[PDB]
RNA sequence: UUCAAAUGAGAACUUUGAAGACUGAAGUGGGGAAAGGUUCCACGUCAACAGCAGUUGGACGUGGGUUAGUCGAUCCUAAGA
């Protein structure tokens, strides 16, 4: 076991030195996108600080829709005012609409 | 479609939707002046068509992307 | 204070009248309660064998006495609510009938 | 930039042939080009120049 | 970490079911690593992932 | 404004020899 | 189905392109009312009835 | 820590480096001057044959002995406009042509590859061993023949903003050398340039550098600094990779404006004795600026289709960093091979060459040449997936430019501060103030630059040198002395030139500067610095 | 259903490991037809939705993916139109 400690020796190196504690050299995404992904969300705004203001513009948006509790954008569903099989009743002796 | 460059000597295209693989392979031939071993073609869930272009062994498809200029 | 124990658990009288599927559960809080009692700590972690000796014998098959071993330790930790956390181990024995508590000499 | 017409209109066939070749090589140059950066305005005028050769051919 | 995608790679790879598969506790990074079958296959090869045994069923008593 | 200060600083702002080497070939 | 016919497939490829939320800058210009997209559809939402 | 080890491998990087640019120098010479070789060598057959020679005579040395030793700094040759990153491989020759038709003449040198009379050749090229790096950087100045004198000597000095930018460039070279030497004999500095009890400062520096530059009508480059080095810490890649310390003095464009209105670099610093240093000056031309403005860098691309201008350079920089902080297993074989290669060359640029098994080459040879023109293809393909998943990024190339200050103050900016470069990779040049007290960042000065129609590229001149203050046991002689290891009047000797500015004899600095160069002539009671030779190859 | 670790501001509900169970081959397994149309997969990621919760998702944002002379359609005719 001695030997076996003895043969693995740790050596640093140029990189240990230079990005031992370092991280990023490159600006992380919003989207998390490839160099050369299309991003077709956020290609039309350069600068960060329109786009932040973009970003606060949709989620002010978004406000009402989310009080009324839609699944999203793409979520439509309509409800009539009155149903007419709830309120088409006058129930006699035989046959009913429901059990 | 990169992978493919390497691993089978393979060209990726996107190509009109009206083309067939006889006017696939002429027009790789007449652009690239290359070799064409055979074509296989599908059409995309987004509607376009794409082309797989096999090159035949005389010909590397490494020099060609490269002449293209994405590599 | 550092200090480890073992005891012995009686389950039979803890769990008399429970519940067929709530028999193993209920002895896993039962033993937090008991290590909770004996130690004064509020945070307790049990062994993952010492969970497997619990379940050994499937869901309502829990052993009627079991003997525990109980180290009331410091917690390493800054962001912890509490400075001392006890941790039960299993004490796998011949029979766990006639055993009182000791003290472990800890080295 | 791009071609104007009325220049155009002083070449004779082959001449207006050769440039709408070279029109077309630049233009897939271009889209080669896109894939990498999105935005890309020289595409516009070289289509507006190949368009602008085909009307005069035609005329 | 999310190594779901790894355990599904790993059972395709080794060619057994999910339930066959034995990933590392202790190495969480380096099968997080791994998005490849390539990757996957290396980590067999190393031993961060092993391939279970089947469960018996003994025919002694039939 | 600062700017306007800066701004009005910077306009207010802006508004032989020597010979090295010889004739050969180092 | 998995086997569909072309006319299918190219209505399908249209619905895939059409499935988009807005592009950020058309909420900076000028006098835009266009805040979010009122006809975005889901599959599990709305159905494409052929 | 200064040590025996470490000097000497200190010093046979120098020697190496020294070696190097002799050889450039005399093939530049032979090819351009003498016209003795049949065959006109281009740029990028340059900066290969001194990466080839710089690895040749580098196997010798430290063999077995040291972990890692390599070329620090990849061969640069810069003309004019272009002050830095131009490295461009063998095969993108017809590359650029395809991409430069259509454009101006304006750097048809840098198209063509071959260079022509009047231009400025800025050669920069370093050499690491274990991690100990030692980097040399000289502009020379490109001449034609004169056919009736009997001896090879140019027909005419050089003339103009060039001129003024080489001597101010040489000068301001030459006073930091013996500023920084004084350090070590801080009794022998001038009153008129300091205190004599007071040590070397960086706004001594800075004070010196500006009056020279402005003496000469010279703007200090953004790119220019005088800075330590340490081991694996030598800025190879500065404006890239951020370093935890830094002890130096650097110029921006945020100078440039604090001048003109009067892990962050400051000049609040002393010179310390057992130091190493690095001075990499940049003096960029005004001859033809008739107002006052701003020197800053545009960034080269390869897109033709972004702008419509005849005058834009289009190329690819041919220079990588790899960054070690960033871990992505590759899909492909020939991706991962590469970056295998890769790995083994540590934390300073290379080129995509440079990892090929051909090279360097032992009988240099055309079929050689055709294998490592193949093993290019391949390396491109595993570089295009390398470096979309942000494994390695590339070293730009920088063009000077110049923008006048009415512009920029008549312009708008609705953001201010808050704006940035969203859509930029790397994280540092990205996140920019270059004029912090108008409120101005980088990306609205590159609509300013681009949106001016005055704005004009400026020819650049450079020196850069390395030195060691050796203490009494580190040097020989028992006294305290300046070593410079790259540069001196052997391998960076200035080109015939002849300007009508010269330093004006009545100002305190000027009169420092001038007792400081009489100083270092004096070789008995005055500075003592010792110049690195290169060493004979046949 | 339980235990420990990891992640996270936050874990009954996420990931790995440790256990206990269940579907029991007329399956809670492995494929297809009708129908759906991207729901498949990866990266990012939690305002709304998942009648508790949520770091998770068939959700939200950005992309990748369907390769045929031999499998089908295409051809033949049936009741019929
Ligand atoms: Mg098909
Ligand atoms: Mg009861
Ligand atoms: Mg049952
Ligand atoms: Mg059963
Ligand atoms: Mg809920
Ligand atoms: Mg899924
Ligand atoms: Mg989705």
């Amino acid at each position: 076991q001695n030997r076996a400690a003895r043969k693995n020796r740790y050596v640093e190196r140029g990189s240990d030195v230079v990005f031992g504690d370092q991280d990023a050299l490159t600006a992380s995404t919003e989207n998390g996108v490839k160099l050369r992904q299309t991003d077709r969300l956020l290609d039309g705004v350069a600068d960060g600080s329109m786009r932040s203001k973009a970003d606060r513009m949709a989620k002010m948006e978004r406000r009402e829709r989310n009080r009324h509790a839609k699944q999203g954008e793409s979520d439509r569903h309509n409800a009539v005012s009155l149903s007419k099989h709830l309120f088409s009743g006058k129930r006699g002796v035989g046959k009913t609409d429901f059990r | 479609a990169m992978k493919k460059v390497e691993d089978g000597n393979i060209l990726v295209f996107q190509v009109s939707m009206k083309a067939n693989k006889y006017q696939i392979k002429k027009a790789v031939k007449e652009l690239y002046e290359v070799d064409v071993l055979k074509v296989n073609t599908l059409v995309r869930p987004n509607g376009t068509k794409k082309a797989y272009v096999r090159l035949t062994a005389d010909y590397d498809a490494l020099d060609i992307a490269n002449r293209i200029g994405y590599i | 204070d550092v200090v480890t124990r073992e005891y012995t658990i009686n389950l039979h009288k803890r769990l008399h009248g429970v519940s067929f599927k709530k028999r193993a559960p209920r002895a896993v809080k039962e033993i937090k309660k008991f290590a909770k009692l004996h130690m004064g700590t509020d945070d307790v972690r049990l062994a993952p064998e010492l969970n497997q000796a619990i379940w050994k014998r499937g869901v309502k098959g829990v052993e009627y006495r079991l003997r525990l071993r109980i180290s009331r330790k410091r917690n390493e930790e800054e962001d912890a609510k509490n400075p001392l956390f006890s941790y039960v181990e299993p004490v796998l024995v011949a029979s766990a009938k006639g055993l009182q508590t000791v003290v472990v000499e800890e080295d | 930039a791009g071609v104007k017409a009325y220049e155009l209109r002083t070449k004779s066939k082959e001449q207006l042939a050769s440039q709408l070749v070279d029109l077309k090589k630049e233009l897939a140059e271009l889209k080669v080009q896109k894939l990498s950066r999105p935005s890309l305005p020289k595409i516009k005028t070289v289509r507006k120049s190949i368009a602008c050769v085909l009307t005069v051919i035609n005329e | 970490a999310n190594l779901r995608t790894q355990k599904r790679l790993a059972a395709s790879v080794v060619g057994v079911g999910k339930r066959k598969v034995w990933l590392d506790p202790n190495e969480t990074s380096e099968i997080a690593q791994a998005n490849s079958r390539n990757a996957i296959r290396k980590l067999v090869k190393n031993g961060t992932i092993v391939k279970k045994a089947v469960t018996v069923h003994s025919k002694s008593r039939t | 404004s600062s700017l306007t200060l800066v701004k009005e600083a910077l306009w207010s702002v802006i508004d032989q020899g020597t010979t090295l080497g010889g004739p050969f070939f180092p | 189905a998995a086997q569909k016919s072309f006319r299918i497939k190219q209505k399908m490829a249209k619905a895939k392109k059409q499935n988009r939320p807005l592009p950020q800058w058309i909420r900076l210009r000028t006098n835009n009312t266009i805040r979010y997209n009122a006809k975005r559809r889901n599959w599990r939402r709305t159905k494409m009835n052929i | 820590i200064l040590q025996e080890s470490v000097l000497n491998k200190y010093r046979t990087a120098g020697q190496i480096a020294q070696t190097a640019l002799k050889y450039v120098t005399s093939l530049i010479n032979d090819s351009y001057h003498s016209k003795t070789t049949q065959r006109q060598l281009t740029v990028p057959e340059l900066c290969l044959l001194t990466d080839s020679f710089i690895l040749t005579r580098l196997e010798q040395y430290y063999k077995n002995k040291v972990n890692e030793r390599g070329i620090a700094i990849p061969t640069t040759i810069d003309i004019d406009q272009i002050s830095g990153g131009w490295c461009p491989e063998i095969d993108d020759t017809q590359n650029l042509l395809n991409w430069n038709k259509g454009k101006d003449s304006t750097f048809a040198s840098s198209v063509t590859g071959t260079l022509r009379p009047g231009d400025l050749v800025k050669i920069t090229l370093g050499v690491h061993i274990d991690g100990y790096t030692s980097e040399v950087s000289h502009t020379m100045v490109i001449y034609p023949v004169d056919e009736t004198k009997p001896i090879l000597q140019p027909t005419g000095p050089l003339l103009g903003g060039k001129a003024d930018a080489v001597a101010a460039a040489h000068i301001a070279m030459e006073t930091v050398v013996a500023l920084l030497a004084c350090a070590l004999t801080p009794e022998k500095l001038p009153a008129s340039l300091g205190g004599t009890s007071s040590g070397i400062t960086g706004q001594l520096i800075r004070t010196i550098v500006d009056t020279i530059a402005r003496s000469y009508n010279c703007g200090v480059v953004p790119g220019s600094r005088v800075r330590r080095i340490r081991r694996f810490l030598a800025g190879q890649n500065e404006g890239i990779v951020a370093e935890r310390e830094y002890k130096g003095v650097v110029w921006t464009e945020s100078h440039q404006e604090a001048d003109l209105l009067s892990a962050i670099p400051s000049d609040d610093f002393v010179v310390q004795s057992g130091e190493v240093y690095l001075i990499d000056l940049k003096m960029a031309s005004l001859e033809h600026c008739t107002k006052k403005g701003l020197v800053t860098l545009e960034t080269v691309d390869s897109y033709t289709g972004k702008s419509h201008k005849a005058g834009e350079l289009i190329a690819r920089p041919g220079a990588y960093v790899r960054d070690f902080a960033q871990t992505h297993i590759l899909k492909l074989k020939t991706s991962r091979q590469l970056l295998t290669k890769i790995d083994k060359q540590g934390v300073y640029p290379f080129k995509l060459s440079h990892l090929s098994s051909n090279f360097p080459f032992v009988h240099e040879n055309e079929e050689e040449l055709q294998s490592l023109k193949k093993d290019l293809k391949s390396f491109r393909l595993g570089m295009s997936e390398i470096s979309n998943n942000y494994l390695c990024v590339e070293s730009p190339i920088q063009i000077a430019r110049w923008v006048p200050w009415d512009h920029i103050l008549k312009a708008t900016n609705p953001n201010g501060n808050l704006s940035y470069d969203a859509t930029s990779t790397l994280t540092l040049p990205g996140h920019e103030l270059p004029l912090p007290k108008l409120g101005v960042s980088a990306i609205k000065l590159k609509s300013l630059m681009n949106s001016t129609k005055e704005s004009i590229s400026l020819p650049v001149a450079r020196e850069c040198n390395t030195i060691v203050l050796c203490d009494s046991s580190v040097s020989t002689t028992d006294r305290p002395e300046l070593l410079r290891l790259t540069g001196g009047s052997k391998t960076c000797q200035p080109s015939w030139i002849h300007s009508q500015h010269e330093l004006n004899p009545q100002d305190s600095i000027v009169q420092g500067i001038f007792q400081l160069a009489t100083l270092a002539k004096d070789k008995r009671f005055g500075l003592l610095l010792k110049e690195t030779q290169p060493m004979k190859q046949k």
